[PDB]
């Protein structure tokens, strides 16, 4: 529900600012005392090994951070997709979603302190991105127990916790290939930035401008903001939806200056990564009674067409021999057409006769022969031989 | 004068011109729309705010064009057309150039926060995912003493994504910083005055190893110039480049400074293989951390071999219970009761003694050198109490108790200089020569190719602890113009000869009596990183396969071969009846397990072992070099060549040193153990009666029919023996 008038959002906001500010001040006065004037390092090393997934208990904690950062975001989607007003009066003992949210907020509060320990410099740690995500998420969730009301304020920042996933999948040693590392960094950073921006616009438009007494407001759903930001980020800009709070419009200007560059670089780099997959992989299915000949070395539209024209020739004895090309290249478009025209009797595989696994794929133990073609027009015939 | 950097000038020009053009355009549209068209008597007008115009121009400039706001005066619409023709180009060039400028910020800046009581080691030079992972795998290894050393990489590059993942996985114990050891401010950031050591890694696969060594020497100069007392360990690709760093004023091997010279090392390991066939494999396995992990798919011989690969060499203090034993009694005790192979001791200044005779006693705080399966094994030698406490039965129960001419240094055989034409032969003269039990070197080189330093192959084979009659003759088959450049270093060694020509030419191999040699060495000076990773070793592979296919008359695959490989993978082509899976790493492959192949990659953990126990690096060297002392290294650094002559008895006393030898259980006094005895019976008998300290076996793989043999480092005490076995031993005779 909600309560007419009676704004209290500044109490939720204040809890995040006093938790941020008090810890920053306690660090500054300690830095000044140590400037004017063991088990600590053992704990720092232990916590560092733990959050890095180096110990087996660290791998458990690192797995829980992955699962609970996704679950914590899904509880934000449930709230943002069902709360109508930005503030909402409701007793916490009734709201089951806000009860499981308290359990997640306790976990992230424990994880925040572990990470404090492990940190080398406490001042820089208190200013890390995820430290802000914690100050703007956790203290307001406790205020929402103390008052029988919640504010869907900076809670959208919970989407930024997804940006830890590429690190978790590095601590658990599963992102092995550099292209697969780069792919997961691209996708997760893009998706989490799009979601966190949509949640910020949703706060601004639904809350309205503060200097217009919150009267200028527009009740977009979270999903309308998510759609609208993809439509503006891609520069399609239908204008079926648009922002009308001056804070929403100034955010859309800032968003346009940043996210057009992100989209225009992301889409090509994903397209290159997905275009990199090896086409002519797999293996020769040896038929019940057909001879096959493996052909390798200088494989090109010229050498293959010269070879096949005499090898397949109509005035031969019509023995049903398969030809199996093995070569490192992708075939050119002219050679792809020639391979398609001879589909029933010619095969091509990406690989090299220098690799015993590629010799296994072309079933060369069961081949009738292997033919090695040479580049007669090379610059150096001793190098080619 | 505040915009100093060209990027900072360009940044402020971009931002201020963009912002002022956007604002002035918005104000012009605001005039036009709010005033209205003059030829419509100002009746056509639209009351936009200035801020609505500013927003609308960003929305059209970016080409998003929501149309929530639009111009409707014809002057406003004609201005929007002119604006579209200009400002789309401004935005589409501005946003990328700002993104490049802000993307230019240096990531791995800042400085190492020196912890309250942690050692750190600075690592620099060739830093890559390969060199770092090879380095860290041996340096951080689980079977070390678990000293809490930090590793601090200093390098000019941004780390690649694979290396960033590896740095993140080791976050608690590895650091990386952008910078160079050539800059005193970067040496300050890594707090190198408080570093335990600095390690300089080298690009072994560079196009020019003299250029790579020149760069690494300038690093050691920079590090030592910043602070003289830093322990520097540097990897050198060439032996002659060691002279340049021996001449640095602050360089001192008593301070623990060292040059891990991979040319000196590779050629010493293969040269000892000419004296004891599998010894390059015996010995290279001791200096890398590996571990036994059987599978039932392994043949019985592979399980013996792989148990041997689980050995490393370790340093520990002998307990006070060893005091006043002779070294032989200590070695009998340490083997038979403690299950440890003690093979050398540090004798008090102090010096290394290897298998010393009954005349040498153990003394309090003697460091010993052991071959053992882990560091936890050698502790037992410190913990052992004898009758003063627990000393019986289970090795787990020891616990803790509380109760002829020579080189001027005497080390090598020598003769006065000569011209290469005194030792050049021809196919005929050669065949004439009665060569037998010789060493053949098949050398692949172009006249202009880099010097490989064959002095490091020929010197170990000409040590003074051999009699002259038992020095193996040496013949080099190879390019003559290359050998003229090499010869200035070879000209002092006796029983040496050259047959100029290709080693692939079969008539050269037959003239040389390739069928009668004790070892044929296949070695290449060619470009170690030429274009194709399969072409690099084609000369060595063809030479192996050529010799292996020959036939002889009053054969072929019977002749002893060792080949240096540039690419470890090419080992798969080197022999037949291997049937190894090509995914197997070099040390498990048949040609390596037999000592037929060698590759520079197995030497990499000499950097980490040089750091963790410098004395262990001096042992391996005393053995593989045949006894090149730092006096000889200085005498060569004087540039006059290897000075020698007749010797006094006082220096010539050193002719008796421990040598790696191989003995057969087929006949003589030890054959009683070959006839179904056990390795422990043999070890104790040979040690006591002869002072012969056994370190492993060389056994036929085909026990039922090829001549291959494999190497079993340090067998168990109850390990059975065959009469066909050969034994690696350390001996004074």
């Amino acid at each position: 529900s909600c309560e007419p008038g009676d704004r209290q959002w500044y109490s939720f906001l204040a809890s995040s600012l006093v938790t941020f500010g008090s810890g920053l001040v306690v660090i500054i006065i300690y830095r000044i005392v140590l400037w004017l004037c063991g088990w600590m390092t053992e704990a720092k090393d232990w916590a560092g090994e733990l959050i890095s997934g180096q110990t087996t208990t660290g791998r458990i904690l690192v797995g829980l951070v992955f699962l609970l950062s996704i679950a914590s975001l899904i509880i934000y989607f449930i709230d943002a997709s069902t709360n109508t007003s930005v503030e909402t009066c409701l007793p916490w003992s009734s709201s089951t979603t806000q009860q499981v949210d308290l359990a997640f907020n306790v976990f992230f509060m424990i994880y925040f302190f572990i990470r404090f320990v492990a940190a080398n410099d406490k001042l820089w740690f208190w200013v890390e991105l995820f430290s802000f995500v914690d100050y703007f998420t956790i203290p307001p969730s406790f205020v929402a127990i103390y008052l029988d009301r919640n504010w869907l304020g900076l809670q959208f920042l919970r989407a930024l916790r997804l940006m830890s996933i590429p690190d978790i999948l590095t601590y658990l040693n599963v992102l092995k290939t550099s292209t697969l590392i780069r792919l997961v960094q691209l996708v997760v950073s893009f998706v989490s930035l799009w979601l966190t921006a949509a949640g910020f616009l949703h706060l601004l438009e639904n809350s309205g401008d503060p200097f217009f007494d919150f009267g200028n407001a527009q009740h977009l759903t979270y999903w309308e903001c998510l759609y609208f930001l993809m439509v503006t980020m891609s520069t399609v800009g239908f204008g079926d939806i648009f922002a009308t709070t001056v804070l929403g419009r100034t955010f859309v200007v800032i968003f346009i200056m940043i996210f057009i560059g992100l989209f225009a670089s992301f889409i090509p780099e994903i397209a290159e990564i997905l275009g990199k997959r090896q086409k002519y992989g797999g293996s020769y299915k040896k038929e019940r009674g057909k001879r096959h000949v493996v052909v390798c070395g200088y494989i090109t539209f010229d050498s293959v067409s010269n070879f096949l024209k005499d090898f397949l020739h109509k005035d031969r004895e019509d023995v049903d021999v398969e030809i199996v090309f093995l070569h490192k290249g992708l075939p050119g478009l002219e050679l792809e057409g020639l391979l398609k025209r001879h589909f029933t009797q010619v095969e091509y595989f990406w690989g090299s006769v220098m690799d015993a696994n590629d010799l296994e794929r072309v079933k060369i133990q069961e081949a009738d022969a292997c033919l090695v073609l040479a580049n007669k027009y090379c610059q150096d015939p001793d190098q080619e031989d | 004068n505040v915009l100093k950097t060209s990027t900072l000038i360009r940044l402020v020009q971009l931002v201020v011109s963009f912002v002022s053009l956007w604002l002035t355009a918005a104000g012009f549209l605001h005039l036009l729309e709010n005033s209205g068209d003059p030829f419509f008597d100002f009746g056509n007008a639209q009351h936009l705010t200035y801020w609505e115009c500013l927003y609308f121009l960003m929305v059209t400039m970016s080409t998003v064009g929501f149309g929530d706001i639009f111009a409707t005066t014809v002057l406003g619409r004609t201005f929007v057309v002119i604006f579209i023709m200009i400002f789309i180009g401004l935005f589409a060039s501005f946003i990328p150039e700002i993104a490049e400028i802000l993307g230019k910020r240096q990531k791995y800046g800042g400085s190492y926060k020196k912890e309250r009581g942690k050692r750190h080691v600075v690592v620099c030079g060739y830093i890559t995912f390969d060199s770092v992972s090879n380095f860290l795998k041996d340096f951080l290894h689980k079977d070390r003493e678990d000293v809490d050393v930090e590793i601090v990489f200093l390098h000019k590059g941004l780390p690649g994504l694979e290396l960033e993942g590896l740095l993140k996985r080791h976050f608690t114990q590895v650091e990386y910083f952008w910078g160079s050891v050539m800059d005193a401010n970067d040496l300050e950031r890594v707090k190198i005055q408080e570093a335990d050591a600095c390690l300089v890694l080298a690009n072994k696969y560079c196009q020019d190893p003299d250029q790579e060594d020149a760069a690494n020497i300038m690093r050691v100069i920079s590090i030592k110039n910043y602070h003289s007392d830093i322990k520097v360990i540097v990897q050198l690709l060439q032996y002659h480049n060691k002279a340049y760093l021996l001449n640095i004023p602050s360089w001192d091997w008593k301070r623990g400074d060292d040059a891990v010279c991979v040319a000196e090392l590779k050629l010493g390991f293969i040269a000892q293989s000419c004296l004891a066939p599998g010894f390059s494999t015996l010995m290279a396995n001791l200096f890398t951390m590996r571990s036994y992990k059987p599978t039932p798919e392994m043949s019985q011989w592979q399980t013996d071999y792989m148990r041997g690969t689980g050995m490393e060499m370790y340093t520990e203090y002998l307990s006070s219970a060893f005091n006043a034993l002779t070294f032989p009694e200590a070695a009998e005790l340490c083997f038979s009761k403690l299950k440890l192979l003690l093979l050398a001791i540090e004798v008090r200044e102090s010096t290394l003694a290897i298998n010393p005779g009954p005349k040498v006693k153990i003394e309090n705080a003697t460091q010993g050198f052991f071959i053992a399966e882990s560091a936890e094994e050698v502790k037992r030698a410190f913990y052992y109490c004898k009758n003063c406490h627990a000393n019986v039965s289970d090795v787990r129960q020891i616990k803790k108790c509380k109760c002829r001419k020579f080189d001027s240094t005497g080390m090598f055989h020598w003769c006065p200089d000569r011209p290469l034409n005194d030792c050049l032969q021809d196919r005929s003269q050669a065949s004439a020569s009665g060569l037998r039990n010789h060493v053949v070197v098949c050398l692949f080189a172009d006249a202009a190719s880099p010097l490989i330093g064959l002095r490091n192959l020929v010197m170990p084979l000409r040590a003074s602890n051999f009699h002259y009659h038992e020095l193996k003759p040496t013949i080099i088959v190879g390019n003559l113009d290359y050998l003229h450049r090499e010869w200035k270093t070879l000209q002092n060694f006796p029983k040496l000869s050259i047959l100029p020509g290709s080693p692939l030419n079969r008539a050269n191999l037959r003239a040389v009596n390739i069928n009668l040699c004790d070892m044929c060495v296949i070695v290449s000076a060619k470009d170690r990183n030429m274009e194709d990773p399969n072409l690099v070793d084609k000369e060595a592979i063809l030479c192996s396969l050529n010799i292996k296919a020959m036939t002889f008359d009053d054969a072929g695959a019977n002749v002893p071969l060792i080949t240096e490989l540039a690419n470890d993978s090419n080992v798969q082509f080197l022999d037949q009846d291997d049937d190894d899976d090509p995914d197997t790493e070099l040390y498990m492959t048949q040609p390596f397990a037999c000592g037929t192949a060698f590759a520079v990659s197995v030497l990499d953990s000499l950097m980490s072992t040089s750091y963790f126990n410098d004395n262990a690096l001096t042992l391996i060297r005393t053995l593989i070099t045949g006894g090149a002392t730092p006096e000889l290294e200085q005498i060569l650094a004087e540039g006059a060549g290897m000075r020698g002559g007749y010797c006094s008895p006082a220096v010539l006393a050193n002719r008796d040193r421990c040598r790696v030898a191989q003995i057969s259980l087929f006949d003589g006094p030890l054959a009683q153990f070959g006839q179904g005895g056990h390795y422990g019976e043999l070890f104790v008998y040979a040690l006591r009666h002869f002072g012969i300290l056994c370190i492993g076996l060389y056994r036929f793989r085909d026990t039922n029919p090829s001549s291959k043999r494999y190497v079993i480092t340090n067998p168990p005490e109850d390990f059975p023996l065959l009469p066909t076995d050969q034994v690696y031993v350390l001996t004074y005779k």
